């Protein structure tokens, strides 16, 4: 029936393009590659909706595009390049810019005829590209193909870190940067090395480091609190004090509904520093004894933890006395 | 107008009808014709709105939905399930109809037919023949099923009709061809209603000399050239095979109430189709009882997996398309399907179906006389002995000899055989029936008189053996007992799996507590141990599971949620907030297993305050069942003693098969916490018993139980103390170690090793660890494995050995019960000698003082001459392996062997002496015997 | 060409029918005798001239069940004068994806990449399913090895394709379809059409050109 040709046509379009699909995608790939063996016995962040009719429209101006790459870092939707079959950059950018949306510029000096990338191919193209945005990025477009073979330029060294903390990435926004021995707050791009990625301070750690930015270095073989730092986590003022603390949350609409949708365990790791990732792995690590849903007692069997029980016997407490 | 249902069947063509089959007081048969409709559940508001309006539509009053969708919950804030109640209404559609969200979806028409008339489909009616008019001789119609089976009446007996037949083809191949091979014999046992049981068999003209058929018909023999020219009363008849043809095809078509035959669907009657379609150009022709419809035999298959993979291998069973009310019966599908034996020929099904006991009476050269008789030998054993022994020719004694009788007396009481067997010593022998050493083959290359007669002996003895085994399964009443348990018709009983046998007793209770279970979402699924192994008294739980469902209230429908925990520090919260909130003893909360990660508590919350729908279930099978046992403990009739053998055996099997029932996920009780729950609770209840029965006992009353009598789930003030006080002999010393079990058993190691001495100590024990130690519903029960019975591994891995209640000059035998060594397509030379290697074997396991030093020697000595003395002597014959050919190297360190000795047995040695280590408590003898047994 | 014992003598075939047709020879011998019992159709001398086409350029197999009682001609739902019942029926429920409507013929046989099947390959002229005794075999066997070649099969049958898996004993894409010659055509509700193409890309074929077959 059409029904079945609705389910199988989705089944061949997600096959043709598993390499952008999101997890539902997969599901429905799994789920269907299923359901006709049985019949036939044989990412990134959120983009806005005013920014999603934009993108819908974008994909038809040309239709040989399967995804959007939007590059989702420092809580910026900012684009490198729309893969295109046909489509060149500067018009889906034009298009971007009438719309409303980041793409950014370049600036390098070209050869007729193609060098071979290397130290000065390199560190150069870094230093021209004239783009006041945090990457390591060397951008270049070549006539005749749309294949993306990037470059860049840094080094793998070694330096002992200074703490777990954050840099104000916005208004009243401190996103964790952790800061260079030499001083430098480095810019982590991913959620995955920007949580707490390596909180460890102090520790001699090998990261690819350049003259002013870097990225971090995984490793190859073997592998500061209070309620200051909840107030701003989710944005209603400065305080020191849990009465103005709830006060604020009632005199807020929305962000009600963001504490009613969250657990307290999450909430209290995300205000701190370490959502996950590590923090469960040794949660678990430990006993733990507690009492009227406030800990109490723990036992090894990081850094933040002590000040994290502070700080979640304290998210328990306002979340109580508002609910 | 009395009558008694045989069969119920329905009408495959344009009309759809549904007709009853049955027998009134007198022996005649009735056929009633119903019309069949399609039944749909919907509530008052759909009703209403219904366009075109419905047929018929006749009210239900209020029942409850319920929604029974399992949603995981991460925090202790569960919504309550959406249970809305509602006037519905039952529609009935001639024509299907596509009605949406409509309910009670999964239930067939046919248990509606019966469940909204009030019809059981095996009772005995008085039907008010003021509704049934007629249609034909023999056939009524009845358009108001509700007040015609109106008034019910007890049961009474009735005749019933028979066909038992079997025949054999000539080939060279393995397996014949309808083309190039005729059929040479084709015997029947018509058991006609008046009980006549007519024997006779059909011989092929064709494949003899006229010499030797003037030579038949000059000794005993019929002689028959047309149709009407033969008559069943004569045992021996000769024919072509055109007439022999016409003959099976006119006893086909007729109103058998069975026609059973043994893999007779596959073979037998699609043999005789085929090859009278080629002869002759015809075919059998099953009317309909209304003769408004004919059909023409043709076998169709019927895959009956519930799950199919890729290249795998499904029972396909055959069945026939009749559509007269004959229920053509395979007793080889039906042995398949209920029984899982080691082999399913009809020789070994036979030889381990009728047995009985022989006495020597006076030997002689290559002659021996037995007799059996039931003041000797097991009650009644003897008897259905003697009832197969009236056709069979080839007696089978205790083991591998098969002796052809020379004369036979059937007492009034027993029987007296005479065998041509060598001289044997011993007195008494076990006689069992059937494995014909015949060159069949052989036997079709010089085809002559003597032969033909012999072969349609062999035949009659087959089609026969079909009856013997008939009557043994007790097969009609079994299907009396299903068709009335289940609420399905006598045709459809063992057609089918658990999933559509549960559905007419549980649409007859959804009927009573008025709910509807819907799920208006997909289910996931998630593997799991699909089975277990593991490796002294036995104590086994009284049907565990359903105690389980019960004791927990566990159901789809009674599930108050799945508190589910991410990782540590959240499970400690949600479990103290579901110690104070869900408090026992109305919530129980089971710490069932994860899920899926990261995840480490999954504690489902189950209500005990309303009996579930699967718990109610599983409570009136259980009391019914009970009620049955009874029952049959004091029938006085042999035929009460049958029927309600048979209703107590139908409740057992529907109560079974309903946990196997909650985890399958296309099921009417599909509940996957349920499920899970129950397989957690029986375990936890499981180690319990094995925590408190480790226990030691001395200065009698003590038993210790070594642990406090500390109820799982939640404490109850039981009077919690090891020491409890018993009511055996003062002075004793006995410990019991540990207790392993697997799920119905705890094997529980005494330190006395001897009966007399364990049977009184267990019998008042397991008095005392079922009212002192269990809690509700947990009960529990007795046996013996005399000697240390061989535990090579998980049940079916053992002998027999029973010592079952008495001890005290009682009999125990030792044969076996293994199921797992006694197939051939193996080695002949070896191996066998365990029936050697046995009286060894089980004599290093029966010493516990010197059994160590002897146990541990015997072995190693005997493997290691056993290897040098047949490398050096060549002594072992060639008869058997006996264990479920091959070639192997023996230049280093049709079955016939070679040069050196050590060919092919250097691998199952070892396995031998892998299989045996487990019984014994050596921990440096016996493995460092076994890594040198390699050299 | 084996040289069989009854008609007719001797049977030609195409290169790629020898992994099964030495089998194929004992199987009809067996059953011949009684098969020419009586005057089929196809006539003896087609029985196999579906035998003839090859089976590495072709992907897709529209299995009939049985011939055109009617004087069929050995190669499934042909026709000499395109005049039969299922036949045009099919042409003209497959004339919307191709989009046009001009036909004087249409037979599968001339679409490249499909092979038109028949399952049993006679019937007593007249009748209809009344020689699947003397097939089942050879059926089943011919089937079987068409499948090992290709890797689609739409079996243009309600309930006579029913167990088909059963018979064949390796996994092959094996779509089913409801049979036309009901009333109806009963094609319309189902999209059969278009399904083969689909799932003629997950191991990247390409799709049948149903236009291919028509008459220009």
């Amino acid at each position: 029936s059409s029904a079945d040709l609705t389910n199988l046509k989705e089944l061949l379009s997600l096959y043709k393009s598993l390499r952008f699909s999101d997890s539902v995608a997969i599901e429905k790939y799994n789920s269907l590659v299923e359901w006709g063996t049985s019949t036939y016995w044989k990412n990134s962040f959120q983009i806005p909706d005013e920014i999603r009719s934009a993108c819908n429209k974008v994909l038809d101006s040309d239709n040989g595009i399967d995804f959007l790459r939007f590059v989702l870092l420092n809580n910026r939707w900012i684009m490198e390049d729309a893969i295109s079959k046909y489509q060149s950059p500067v018009n889906i950018f034009k298009l971007a810019s009438e719309y409303g949306l980041n793409i950014p510029n370049y600036l390098e000096i070209e050869i007729e005829e193609d060098t071979l990338f290397d130290d000065e191919l390199y560190s150069i193209m870094e230093r021209s590209f004239d783009d006041t945005f945090p990457k390591i990025s060397i951008s270049y477009i070549k006539l005749g193909e749309l294949k993306r073979q990037v470059v860049d330029f840094f080094k793998f060294s070694f330096m002992y870190i200074e703490s777990i903390k954050v840099d104000r990435i916005g208004d009243n926004i401190f996103i964790p940067s952790v800061i260079t021995k030499s001083g430098k707050k480095i810019l982590v791009k991913d959620v995955d090395h920007l949580i707490r990625s390596k909180v460890r301070e102090h520790t001699f750690v090998k990261v690819k480091k350049k003259n002013t930015f870097s990225i971090l270095y995984d490793y190859d073989g073997n592998g500061i609190a209070g309620l200051k730092q909840l107030t701003n986590k989710l944005d209603i003022n400065e305080c020191a004090t849990v009465d103005e603390l709830v006060d604020e949350i009632n005199k807020s609409g929305t962000v009600k509904r963001k504490i009613k949708n969250q657990s307290v365990f999450d909430l209290s790791r995300e205000c701190l520093g370490y959502p996950e990732a590590d923090f469960i792995t040794l949660v678990n690590n430990m006993r733990f004894k507690i009492e009227n849903c406030k800990v109490v007692n723990f036992n090894i069997e990081y850094g933040n933890f002590n000040q994290f029980v502070s700080i979640f016997n304290t998210v328990t407490d306002v979340k109580k006395r508002l609910f | 107008m009395d009558v008694r249902c045989i069969n119920w069947f329905e009408s495959h063509g344009e009309n759809r009808f549904l007709y009853l089959k049955s027998r009134c007081r007198n022996g005649e048969t009735v056929f009633i014709r119903f019309p069949h409709y399609f039944y749909y559940v919907v509530t008052d508001e759909i009703y209403q709105s219904l366009s075109p309006p419905p047929f018929n539509a006749r009210p239900m009053g209020k029942m409850r939905t319920i929604d029974i969708d399992e949603t995981i919950s991460y925090n202790l804030d569960i919504k309550d399930r959406k249970c809305s109640v509602a006037d519905m209404w039952l529609i009935e559609e001639p024509k299907k109809r596509s009605i949406q969200n409509a309910t009670m979806d999964e239930f067939f028409n046919i248990s509606w037919f019966y469940i909204s008339n009030g019809i059981s489909p095996d009772g005995c009616y008085s039907l008010d023949e003021q509704y049934l008019t007629k249609i034909n001789n023999g056939c009524y119609h009845c358009d108001d099923p509700r007040n015609c089976f109106a008034k019910e009446i007890p049961r009474f007996d009735i005749p019933r009709s028979y066909l038992f037949l079997d025949i054999e083809c000539h080939f060279d191949k393995k397996f014949p061809s309808v083309f190039i091979n005729p059929i040479s014999h084709t015997s029947y046992c018509y058991i006609d209603l008046s009980g006549k049981r007519l024997l006779f068999t059909l011989i092929n003209e064709e494949m003899l000399t006229e010499q030797e058929i003037q030579e038949a018909v000059d000794r005993g023999c019929l002689r028959i050239q047309s149709l009407m020219e033969m008559d069943y009363e004569r045992e021996l008849v000769l024919c072509s095979e055109i007439v022999l043809l016409r003959i099976a095809k006119q006893l086909l078509e007729l109103t058998f109430d069975y026609v059973v035959t043994f893999n007779g669907h596959n073979f037998d009657l699609r043999y005789i189709t085929n090859r009278l379609e080629l002869l002759t150009g015809e075919k059998i022709i099953f009317r309909s009882p209304d003769k408004k419809e004919a059909v023409h035999l043709c076998i169709y298959e019927r895959n009956q997996s519930s799950h199919k993979g890729v290249c795998g291998m499904a029972n396909t069973t055959f069945h026939v398309n009749n559509n007269n009310g004959t229920i053509f019966f395979d007793l080889y599908s039906f042995i398949q399907k209920s029984e899982k034996l080691d082999s399913y020929k009809l020789d070994s099904i036979s030889k381990n179906a009728f047995s009985c006991m022989g006495k020597v009476l006076n030997r002689g050269v290559r002659e021996m006389t037995f007799i059996g008789d039931d003041t000797t030998d097991a009650k009644g054993k003897a008897d259905t002995f003697a009832k197969v022994l009236t056709t069979g020719n080839y007696v089978t004694v205790d083991e591998d000899i098969i002796c052809k009788v020379i004369r036979k007396d059937i007492l009034e009481n027993g029987f007296k055989v005479v065998l041509s067997c060598p001289t044997l010593p011993n007195d008494i022998y076990k006689l069992s029936f059937g494995k014909d050493d015949i060159d069949l083959a052989q036997m079709y290359k010089d085809y002559n008189l003597n032969i033909a007669l012999d072969m349609a002996r062999y035949c009659i003895h087959d089609a026969c053996l079909c009856q013997y085994l008939w009557e043994y399964y007790g097969v009609e009443t079994k299907t009396d007992a299903g068709a009335a348990t289940y609420v399905l018709p006598q045709s459809m009983v063992f057609e089918y799996r658990a999933s559509t046998i549960i559905k007419g007793p549980l649409l007859k209770l959804l009927l009573e507590t008025k709910t509807i279970l819907v799920r208006s979402e997909t289910k996931q699924k998630f593997p799991y141990e699909g089975g277990k192994v593991f490796a002294v008294l036995i104590f086994d739980y009284n049907s565990l599971y359903p105690n389980v469902c019960i004791f927990g209230n566990l159901s789809p429908e009674t599930l108050v949620g799945v508190v589910v925990s991410t990782n540590r520090l959240e499970e400690e919260i949600n479990n103290q907030l579901l110690l104070q909130k869900y408090p026992p003893p109305r919530y129980i909360t089971v710490h069932c297993e994860p899920r899926l990660p990261n995840l480490i508590s999954e504690i489902a919350i189950f209500d005990r305050s309303i009996e579930g729908t699967i718990p109610r279930l599983l409570r009136t099978f259980l009391a019914e069942r009970a009620r049955y046992k009874k029952m049959l403990k004091q029938a006085t009739s042999s035929t009460e003693k049958a029927i309600y053998d048979s209703m107590q055996y139908t409740y057992k099997i529907v109560a079974n098969s309903v946990y196997g029932l909650m985890g399958f996920r296309n099921s009417a009780l599909y509940s996957y916490a349920s499920a899970k729950s129950c397989t957690s609770i029986g375990r936890r209840m499981i180690l319990y018993l094995e925590s408190v029965l480790n226990g030691a006992e001395l200065s009698n009353g003590m038993l210790r139980f070594a642990n406090t009598l500390s109820n799982p789930f939640y404490m109850d003030d039981r009077d919690i103390n090891p020491i409890v006080k018993t009511s055996l002999p003062i002075d004793y010393r006995f410990r019991f170690r540990s207790v392993y079990g697997d799920t119905d058993s705890v094997f529980t190691e005494i330190d006395s090793q001897d009966v007399d001495k364990s049977i009184e100590i267990a019998k008042e024990l397991e008095r005392l660890i079922n009212s002192r130690v269990l809690f509700n519903n947990f009960k529990i029960e007795f046996e013996a494995v005399y000697k240390n019975l061989i535990m090579q591994s998980k049940k079916k891995y053992t002998t027999m050995k029973y010592s079952a209640s008495s001890n005290s000059k009682s009999v125990p035998e030792r044969i076996n019960k293994g199921t797992s060594e006694t197939r051939r397509d193996v080695s002949k030379f070896h191996k066998n000698m365990i029936k050697t290697y046995k009286t060894r074997l089980s004599e290093m396991l029966s010493e516990g003082r010197m059994n160590s030093n002897q146990v541990c020697i015997d072995i190693l000595r005997s493997l290691e001459t056993d290897l040098r003395s047949e490398f050096d002597s060549r002594s072992s014959p060639l008869e058997l392996f006996m264990l479920s050919a091959y070639i192997c190297p023996a230049n280093v360190p049709s079955f016939k062997l070679g040069s050196n000795q050590r060919i092919f047995y250097e691998v199952y040695f070892k396995r031998l002496t892998s299989e045996i280590v487990n019984l014994l408590d050596n921990k440096v003898l016996c493995i460092s015997f076994f890594q040198r047994m390699f050299g | 060409s084996v040289t069989i014992s009854h008609a007719p003598y001797t049977i030609t075939y195409h290169d790629d029918w020898e992994p099964v047709m030495s089998q194929l020879v004992e199987f009809y011998n067996e059953v011949a005798s009684w098969l020419l019992r009586d005057e089929t159709s196809p006539i003896p001398d087609k029985f196999f001239i579906q035998l003839k086409q090859p089976l590495r350029n072709k992907r897709v197999c529209v299995c009939g069940i049985d011939p055109y009682p009617k004087d069929g001609t050995g190669v499934p739902f042909e026709s000499p004068n395109f005049t039969k019942k299922s036949i045009k029926e099919i042409a003209s429920s497959i004339s919307r994806l191709t989009g046009v409507i001009d036909y004087k013929g249409y037979n599968l046989n001339i679409i490249d990449g499909v092979i038109p099947w028949n399952y049993y390959l006679s019937c007593k002229l007249g009748e209809t399913k009344s020689h699947a005794i003397y097939w089942d075999k050879i059926s089943k066997l011919l089937l079987q090895h068409i499948t090992k070649h290709v890797s689609v099969l739409y079996c243009l049958g309600k309930t006579d394709f029913s167990n088909i898996r059963a018979k064949l004993e390796s996994p092959v894409t094996t779509i089913v379809g409801y049979h036309p010659a009901a009333r109806d055509h009963q094609f319309e509700k189902d999209r059969s059409f278009e399904i083969i193409n689909v799932l003629l890309e997950l191991d990247n074929k390409t799709p049948i050109n149903w236009a291919q077959g028509f008459i220009y």
